[PDB]
């Protein structure tokens, strides 16, 4: 007889930017703006003078 | 600044003497506005305005 | 590129509830923790 | 939106209440997000009075040129996307109505092509106030709708 | 120190391009959201053709996204809709009554 049914769920999503909307449940996010820089001039490979 | 021309006062021509040292959040300058009273110009006048 | 606001996301997946058709709480208005491996 | 029925007493254009105001409520968000915030203060690189010199003022004129290419060229495609974005709002709330009143009457319909739900059986205006705000016996009314 | 007249210059071209890049930034992002409701929608729709049509004259539809079987099942009956194995032109006799 009757066999039922649904989908999955998670407990925690959180905000974006829509273009009609701020702030939804939306599971995950990844920064698109860097921040965090390496104090240190990174120059492997390249002969370099400082 | 009128008749004043915003380059003269730091020169102070006689247009531009109840304008000597203002104090502004907005500076407005007029197509009458002749920086000068003597003829002549400023040399690099536009980094100076 | 430089930028003048400092953060802008991205998904993976489903806006969530917890318990453009309207499918994510439909008339199937609801969710799981039944099945775990898909959505 | 609308509710409306009809029967052997009268005739009424009434409202059907889970969404009907709703129709404010992402319509409501899409306008300051649109008419967004401008902060950059921009200075007077250039004199309409007496002449920057003319290398420059050709640059300075193909670069503010390029820029008004730039930005009027992003004019014209915020708009067509906010048409679309109301299409939809009509489209979710027309299978939200036609999801909704396929579920509380079961056994009692057959579907239409007009949007107009047969009911299988009698309905007065008692009957009226079941569906209409949620208080409908879908399990009372079942042995008379199926010789119907 | 750069020489003021092109230094502005350059400070009203860079915070220009500043202004269209960042403008550019928060036009990317919205439609993702979009471009992830849909795939859980053409799925919804793919779950709800599928099922109809697997079970013929078997089944009215719901209105919580649950099927009622018109016939008998038991596990070896779970094992006929789930991997595409059911024979719907054998139980429509018995299916017909209930
Ligand atoms: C979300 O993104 C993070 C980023 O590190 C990742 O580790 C994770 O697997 C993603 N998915 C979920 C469901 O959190
Ligand atoms: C730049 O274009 C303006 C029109 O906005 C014009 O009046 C001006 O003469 C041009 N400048 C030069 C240096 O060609
Ligand atoms: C209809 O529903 C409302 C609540 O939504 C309830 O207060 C009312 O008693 C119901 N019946 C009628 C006849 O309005
Ligand atoms: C240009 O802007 C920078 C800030 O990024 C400032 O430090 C600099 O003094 C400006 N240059 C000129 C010539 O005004
Ligand atoms: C179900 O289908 C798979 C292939 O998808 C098949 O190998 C298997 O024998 C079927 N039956 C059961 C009971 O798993």
């Amino acid at each position: 007889d009757k066999i039922c049914l649904g989908h999955h769920a998670v407990s925690n999503g959180t905000k974006v930017n829509t273009l009609t909307e701020r702030g939804v449940e939306v599971v995950n996010a990844t920064e698109t703006v860097e921040r965090t820089n390496t104090p240190r001039i990174c120059s492997k490979g390249k002969r370099t003078v400082d | 600044l009128g008749q004043c021309g915003l380059l003269g006062t730091i020169t102070g021509p006689p247009q531009c003497d109840q304008f000597l040292e203002f104090s502004a959040d907005l500076i407005i300058e007029r197509r009458e506005g002749s920086d000068v009273c003597y003829p002549g110009k400023f040399v690099n006048e536009e980094a100076l305005r | 590129r430089y930028v003048k606001q400092r953060s802008l996301l991205l998904a993976t997946g489903m806006k969530n509830v917890p318990e453009l058709f309207g499918a994510i709480a439909g008339f199937i208005e609801n969710g799981w923790e039944g099945l775990i491996d898909g959505w | 939106y609308g509710f409306r029925h009809q029967n052997a007493q009268g005739e009424g254009t009434a409202a059907d209440y889970k969404s009907t105001q709703s129709a404010i409520d992402q319509i409501t968000g899409k306008l300051n997000r649109l008419i967004a915030k401008t902060n950059q203060q921009f200075k007077l690189i250039d004199n309409e009075f007496n002449e920057v010199e003319k290398q420059i003022g050709n640059v300075i004129n193909w670069t503010r040129d390029s820029i008004t290419e730039v930005w009027s060229y992003n004019a014209e495609l915020l708009v067509a996307m906010e048409n679309q974005h109301t299409i939809d709002l009509a489209d979710s709330e027309m299978d939200k109505l036609y999801e909704r009143v396929k579920r509380q009457l079961r056994e009692n319909a057959e579907e239409d092509g007009t949007g107009c739900f047969e009911i299988f059986h009698k309905c007065d205006d008692d009957c009226m106030a079941s569906i209409r705000n949620n208080t409908y016996d879908h399990r009372k009314y079942r042995e008379e709708a199926m010789q119907n």
